[PDB]
């Protein structure tokens, strides 16, 4: 009540997905889609 | 990082090469009993003996063996 607002970002959008992606690229790029592989390539050394 | 210098982890002894992948390490703890073997245990075994530097701070003398993600990684 009062139209106040906190903050949020998009890092939380793939928490468990980042855990699974880390394990996937940890072994060999597990059974996921090709878009997930491209996202892993654009997020592995980019999550910071 | 150093004991007084921890504004960023300086000694980034990556237990992987410099390619483009999230080559992770499942619950990579160091060796228990202070044997300092930072065993970087990947999702498919590969419990790398990730040390500080040199030609052995990684998966050179990888003390793996875990059928799956080498998670409980701490020596005797």
């Amino acid at each position: 009540t009062g139209n106040v607002l906190k903050l949020k970002v998009n890092f939380l959008p793939e928490i468990i997905t980042l855990s699974k992606e880390v394990r996937n690229l940890k072994w060999l790029g597990f059974r996921v889609p090709l878009a997930i592989v491209n996202k892993a390539h654009q997020a592995n050394q980019l999550y910071p | 990082w150093s004991l007084d210098m921890l504004s960023h982890p300086q000694d980034s002894m990556e237990l992987v090469h410099k390619q483009s992948k999230a080559v992770a390490v499942t619950s990579m703890s160091f060796p228990v009993g202070d044997v300092n073997n930072f065993v970087v245990g990947s999702e498919e075994g590969s419990v790398y003996t990730a040390c500080r530097h040199g030609s052995k701070a990684g998966i050179s003398e990888m003390f793996e063996g875990h059928q799956g993600p080498i998670t409980g990684i701490h020596c005797h």
